[PDB]
């Protein structure tokens, strides 16, 4: 009479773990960490024989988050170790403010206690993991591109017809660009080229060669053309270039400090 | 019932390569058909009146499993079904031993599963940049549809009942479904799919103008993708066959009003400013040079609002060219990124719904107001300037 | 029917035409 259909299956699934003893250990390994339950590895979660393919199948699902977050969350810790340009930085800087925006999302859903069910749980956290996943297609390799290389791939990006994909290739861009913003006042206020790691187009020219060691005829300034980025108009980025050269030119050689200053 | 031991993994997939940007990045759990997991049950053992009940109870637990892509107990996944290679067809083997009236049910529902599972691998696909910009938000809206409406459904009424619901049962899962015409705006859905697909498939299996002219080709080439107006196309299509349904139609638009907002983004703004900025191809025209004034123009016939195999539709098209390229001359005689609203005192307002600009001769007049500031702005400044 | 001419005026602007675009056309050709 007043059974119901869960309360019917449940001789079945007998020898099975029930559901709150997954719910329980659910989000340790959401978070990447690890448990008798789930016996999360550095690489692997080790799924137990009690748990049916039906489960296991949307565990392969649910768990993703943790997978991902895992990975994300070693190669910061890989950024972190390096000297690596500061733009480079501002990625690793939004991985983490993703990481902890999924921390604080996890746990907002467990510690309410309204995960009362594996599909409950998946339909919520569905959108962080697909969040997940682009950054982490989006950070592959991280370490052998360049500054403007992303800037570039996130401009597609930004055009896309997802709409989360445009919100987090904009955010991307607008924290990285910031500094390129940063990189092109050092250059027009102080005539600066620092930490640049060859993102920047303008470079020191470290080829000398004898003749004018001392910097007499020439600046030791390169424009490098090839490697001015799409949002800066050849006009100006040239423009620049020259205003930089200028002002050291000033400073350096005519001494102008006081107007210069 | 009794369990196998089976050591099942989750990881990550280590390459990457040829995975869809939105695609899964893990590994899946084994099939029972390889590593079964638990002992086999014969049904046959609880199909006596009132035990039935029991029989059923398992089924609808499948079958919610089912819906979501995953295999249950006595509904398994086709024999040739193959989850590393998303390619794989999509069927289900029931067990025979089943209830008969079971087995009527759960293919009618089963039939939901499989469309969930082919729009979920479709939107993930779609999410690569060779496809178009339209279908990308297409694949978008789907996939907030599924987990707007077909997985809420599911999760919060569905699973619910069967776990709260004395009397819940599969005729209830059945009248359910079709209630809420979620199945419906599944299905809805899958026809596009389907009729997109077909598209794909043959893509993969396969003078009059002069005197207007400029140095402008014909491209013909004809996609992979139905991108642009070759998916517009296919919304209009799909509103005429579902016209006499409201809901439908309701639905078909409101799709077609949200994947159309870039297009026709893009197209406001070549139309009022000459600015045309389409590095997934969609638009109806593209050009040369990426001293560089030679300017070559080109237009996708492949991806055209109108067929243009009618003089009004002919004289459209250029004309919207020509509006397009009056302003970029201008913007590159008067080296400005925009051409102010404050120039030629017309006002073009946003194209806000596009349906409503393709129904009646709504693009002639827009790109009339359109053409006439381009026209206006430019006899402006080479006359007096 | 009367074996008759259609329009006289008519014949010749369509020879004016098509005389003007033949030029036009000799050259559109190429350029």
């Amino acid at each position: 009479s007043s059974v119901t259909l869960r309360q019917l299956s449940n001789p079945y699934y007998v020898n099975t773990i029930p559901e709150e003893d997954i719910l329980k250990y659910v989000s340790y390994t959401l978070l990447a960490t690890t448990s008798a339950l789930f016996p999360f590895d550095h690489e692997q979660i080790q799924i137990p024989s009690k748990i049916p393919n039906f489960e296991s199948g949307l565990l392969h699902l649910i768990f993703e988050a943790g997978l991902l977050y895992q990975s994300l969350g070693y190669k910061v810790e890989k950024f972190r170790m390096l000297n690596i340009s500061p733009m480079k930085k501002a990625l690793i800087i939004e991985i983490s403010e993703e990481l902890q925006n999924y921390t604080a999302f996890v746990n907002n859903l467990v510690s309410s206690g309204t995960v009362v069910s594996l599909k409950s749980l998946y339909r919520e956290i569905y959108e962080n993991i697909i969040r997940l996943r682009i950054y982490c297609r989006f950070t592959e390799h991280l370490e052998e591109l360049s500054g403007d290389t992303f800037l570039i791939e996130l401009n597609i990006f930004k055009s896309h017809g997802d709409l989360t994909i445009r919100k987090i290739a904009t955010n991307l861009f607008n924290s990285m660009i910031s500094l390129y913003y940063e990189y092109l006042m050092n250059w027009l206020t102080k005539g600066l080229l620092r930490a640049t790691y060859g993102e920047f187009f303008i470079a020191e020219n470290t080829d000398t060669n004898g003749t004018d060691d001392d910097f007499i005829y020439h600046i030791p300034i390169e424009f490098n053309q090839e490697r001015v980025p799409a949002f800066i108009p050849k006009e100006l980025a040239y423009k620049i270039f020259m205003i930089g050269k200028s002002y050291i030119f000033l400073e350096k050689y005519c001494k102008e400090v006081q107007w210069t200053n | 019932m009794e369990i196998k031991e089976v050591d099942d993994r989750a990881e990550l997939l280590r390459y990457t390569n040829n995975i869809p940007l939105l695609g899964k990045l893990v590994n899946h759990q084994p099939l029972w058909s390889t590593n079964p997991k638990l002992k086999s049950f014969s049904l046959e053992k609880i199909s006596a009146p009132d035990q039935r009940r029991v029989q059923e109870a398992l089924v609808v637990k499948d079958l919610l499993n089912v819906l979501i892509g995953l295999e249950g107990t006595y509904i398994r996944y086709f024999n040739d079904y193959e989850p590393s290679d998303p390619e794989t067809p999509i069927e289900f083997k029931i067990a025979k031993k089943m209830d008969p009236s079971f087995k009527t049910f759960s293919r009618r529902i089963v039939r939901y599963g499989k469309q969930y599972m082919i729009l979920t691998r479709a939107y993930e696909k779609w999410s690569d940049t060779s496809f178009g910009m339209v279908l990308q938000r297409f694949a978008y809206e789907i996939r907030r549809f599924l987990e707007d409406v077909y997985l809420k459904t599911l999760v919060e009424r569905l699973e619910r009942d069967f776990n709260k619901v004395p009397n819940f049962s599969i005729r209830e899962l059945e009248q359910i479904i079709n209630e809420t015409e979620v199945n419906k705006q599944m299905e809805l859905l899958y026809n596009i799919y389907e009729e997109i697909f077909r598209e794909i498939e043959e893509r993969r299996t396969n003078e009059s103008s002069l005197h207007l002219r400029l140095m402008v080709a014909f491209d013909t080439t004809v996609y992979p993708v139905p991108k642009g107006g070759a998916i517009l196309k296919i919304f209009q299509q799909k509103i005429l066959e579902n016209l006499g349904d409201r809901s439908s139609v309701m639905f078909l638009k409101k799709l077609l009003n949200n994947i159309s907002q870039d297009y026709c983004t893009m197209l406001y703004e070549w139309l009022t400013q000459g600015i045309l900025n389409d590095p997934y191809q969609e638009f109806m025209t593209y050009d040369d040079l990426e001293r560089a004034w030679d300017t070559q123009y080109f237009i996708r016939k492949d991806v055209l609002l109108r067929d243009c195999d009618s003089e009004e539709d002919k004289n459209l098209l250029f004309k919207m060219l020509r509006t397009g390229i009056l302003l970029k001359v201008v913007r590159a005689s008067l080296q400005i990124p925009t051409i102010p609203s404050n120039s030629s005192d017309i006002t073009i307002q946003e194209i806000n719904d596009f349906a409503d600009l393709m129904e009646g001769s709504n693009l002639e007049l827009y790109v009339d107001k359109c053409y006439s500031r381009a026209n206006e702005i430019f006899l402006k400044l080479f006359f007096q300037g | 029917d009367v074996p008759m001419s259609q329009p006289l005026k008519e014949q010749e602007v369509r020879e004016h035409q098509m005389k003007k675009e033949r030029f036009d056309r000799a050259l559109e050709s190429k350029l």
